[PDB]
């Protein structure tokens, strides 16, 4: 348990810095990142 | 659903006036009927209030009290036929330990009435206290009231709106024991407002009648959008989730002579004007843990978004370098006046309190040195033998400060 | 150019975007630019009809070189600018844009 | 956008004299009602004014002051409601070094004050100030002011209407002091309009009340262009860049009751009238540095040319050597009545302005050897142990007059 919840820190963090990716790749869809 | 215990005179008035401002805001009136304008209403009062056969509605409220006078004047209020005679409680005939032994001795007949609302609830959420921990009513009896109710319902919420003693001002001289003994309960059994004489009459300057008109406005601000069921936010854990000790603050917190200056009140000016400590109704680079901010009346979100933008980008608060605010919209009533265009309410998580207890812990340790007014302790079977209870509360508030 | 209220506020919102060179720029961001110049200025208060029509176009450097308005006209008012006077404002409109940079230059410098 | 801040009774008045001509131009009602025959108005009002959720308009300004008796009578105007009171300061209780100590002890609710009125323009553009250099109200809290102001807000403009000490008249006996002071500060932190009283009297000859009428009409056709926006000079930046000290002149200075003669007023005798002595306001082979004449009504540019190309040829000026005017139009008021076929303002920069200077200097070198009246200044911290600001601000005033 003490040594799950940190990969599910290196697991979770690294699809929402995916998220954050792509979603600021746009011409809404731009004020997401501000949200 | 939700239940209110208040306590001592404090508690006795503070439930008296926040009742009042209730009843304003949901057109119900003194004696319990409803107005016929607000016939159809869509407003939601199962949450504080359930109806009767007579199609009058009871406050889910019980009245707490060690000394009469305080609540008969409240059945000679016009608003006296509300209550319910049965929930209220007076004992029959200024410490804590008085208070808590009191409490030891009339724990049937109070739980008995706590049951009996209970009971009558099909999703009850949590509980609401309110009480000073100053005075020895407030302090023992919320003490005592807090262990056996988190004894007895482990699955409920539990707020209070604890007031704090003034201290520039020298009113409890024994008031370092009641409040540390207080807070090390609020620690060890309290889910979840701080408040104090002192800011709070800093802020009404800048009777108790009028400061605690204010902090019923607090408390039912803090408590519309669950009355007032939106999208977001439809619920009390909702609230101390998006949190987890408080601090609360209300822009317009304006007489009913100052509304002659209709401001131009924009969504961005008011939730500024949460942020400063002037407004912070309470009284190491120290920052902030949570920021929630909930708005009342018309609320554009792109107008939230590009306050939030600017405050970013502004830099005026400081946070926790170890952790990654929240701004919720509502609905005003639509009785009162809507003398404000838009307004905000904002409470806060902030480290900055525990100077709070620091003070407190410095006044105790300031009278444990030289055995100031214990003799009255002694009487009560609590501190008969010793006072090893003294010692295990003021480590648990070291404790929390150090945590801090 | 006949405005001055609203070309004054919108150059100073296509400042900090039209320093960047072209092959970053898209014509979906600048409208939502447009659009609030022309709440914040004088032009608000103006026919809803003739606001229709007035848009940004990108024209193919930097962005203070693709940068112009269009104002499309068509229907029977389209008989009286017979899409050369359309080739004829925009070849003016470029003189004023430069000749009102090189002026908020100048009293940038001042 | 911009901001005023005026200090002392002389910029509390002016203040209501220069709001008192904007509100009769805009057609703003005294309560800040808007008036029928204006609903459809294309008037710029954001630059002065923002409008309130009750349709109000309430001015961008700020009132600052010593003494109550002054605002307390502005309260009871028929304009009073109009100004906001959250604004407007008074100290709850005639020296330079005492108001700049206040200064600095009042620094934090007079910039809670700025900066809440900042917040709510989107795009402001400087700062206005008016004030009285020789009073210790004026002279200390303005300088105070200044600096604080230059150091918080690095990218704002700082424009003044600085009033000058009558000198042919011997009123202020520690003038010299506190106008030396002043200007040290305005060199070392004004942006960029200098008034006396001896030449300002003079001109309205060949109370209070009429003199500062007249400077506000000053102020307001300074600021026309900005407020009716045009094609060339929409910004105070323009302004600004066109010139760099300044002086001032009004043709259309005429009473109400010298209407009868309606002399037929090109635009040609104006901007003649405009570079006389005479007129400009204020008291080696001087000459100009800059010159802007702003005309108001009807204007052909084709008479503009031809009034430039005459007084070229005339040589009524005179140039510097080492460097190579400014002829600007706008546009009236649609309400107030159009008396003057075509009026006149003219701002200038013209080097016998040091003359000023040199007589305060005079002035300031005539006491400072026998050191009169310092024992007050002594009793301030700032000049509590030695006068080193003071041989640094003749210094630096020096320094400006070699400069010149």
């Amino acid at each position: 348990f003490e040594a799950t919840i940190n990969k599910f820190d290196k697991n979770f963090s690294a699809h929402l810095l995916d998220l954050l990716a792509r979603l600021s790749i746009y011409s809404g869809m731009a004020s997401v990142i501000s949200r | 659903e939700i239940i209110t215990l208040q306590l001592g005179q404090c508690g006795n008035q503070i439930g008296f006036e926040f009742w009042k401002q209730l009843c304003a805001e949901h057109g119900i009136s003194p004696e319990g009927i409803v107005e016929e304008f607000a016939t159809e209403g869509t407003d939601r009062k199962d949450v504080f209030f359930y109806q009767a056969d007579d199609e009058h509605y009871i406050p889910r409220a019980v009245l707490l009290d060690l000394e009469p006078r305080v609540i008969h004047s409240i059945l000679n209020s016009p608003y006296a036929k509300l209550y319910n005679p049965e929930n209220i409680y007076l004992s029959e005939h200024n410490n804590w330990a008085s208070g808590f032994s009191q409490g030891e001795k009339i724990h049937e007949d109070i739980f008995d009435i706590i049951d009996r609302e209970a009971d009558g609830s099909d999703s009850l959420e949590g509980f609401v206290l309110c009480h000073s921990i100053a005075g020895g009513t407030g302090s023992g009896l919320g003490s005592y009231l807090l262990e056996r109710l988190n004894d007895r319902y482990p699955k409920k919420l539990v707020q209070t709106y604890s007031v704090f003693p003034n201290q520039d001002e020298m009113d409890v001289v024994v008031q370092p024991y009641n409040s540390l003994l207080t807070l090390k309960r609020l620690t060890q059994n309290a889910d979840c407002v701080v408040l104090d004489n002192t800011a709070l009459n800093r802020i009404a300057t800048d009777s108790f009648s009028q400061i605690n008109q204010l902090v019923s406005t607090i408390m039912s601000a803090s408590t519309t959008t669950l009355r007032y069921p939106g999208y977001m936010n439809n619920d009390l854990i909702g609230l101390i989730a998006s949190l987890i000790f408080l601090m609360t603050g209300y822009t317009p917190l304006t007489t009913d002579q100052s509304v002659a200056s209709v401001r131009k009140t924009t969504v961005l000016d008011v939730m500024r004007r949460l942020l400063q400590p002037k407004n912070v109704m309470v009284s190491t680079n120290h920052c902030y843990i949570a920021i929630l901010n909930i708005i009342q009346g018309e609320v554009d979100p792109t107008q939230v978004h590009k306050s939030l933008q600017r405050i970013r980008e502004r830099k005026l608060a400081n946070f926790i370098p170890w952790g990654p605010i929240q701004v919720a919209l509502s609905r005003k009533s639509p009785y009162l006046p809507s003398a404000h265009r838009v307004s905000g309410l904002m409470m806060a998580n902030h480290t900055s309190i525990s100077s709070l207890f620091e003070r407190t812990c410095r006044q105790y340790d300031k009278l444990r040195k030289r055995e100031a007014f214990l003799e009255q302790f002694r009487k009560e079977d609590m501190f008969k033998d010793n006072f090893d209870e003294m010692d295990t509360s003021r480590e648990i508030v070291q404790q929390l400060i150090d945590e801090y | 150019l006949g405005q001055g209220d609203f070309i004054r506020h919108l150059m100073d919102l296509l400042k900090p975007e039209l320093v960047r060179p072209a092959t970053t720029l898209y014509q979906h961001n600048l409208t939502g630019i447009l659009e609030t110049a022309v709440r914040a200025t004088n032009a608000q208060f103006d026919s809803p009809e003739i606001l229709r029509r007035l848009d940004v176009r990108l024209l193919e450097d930097t962005g203070w070189d693709v940068f112009s308005l269009d104002y499309h006209v068509d229907g029977p008012i389209a008989t009286v600018f017979t899409r050369e006077c359309m080739s004829h404002y925009l070849r003016v409109f470029n003189f004023l844009w430069r000749a009102k940079r090189m002026e908020y230059i100048l009293t940038d410098i001042r």
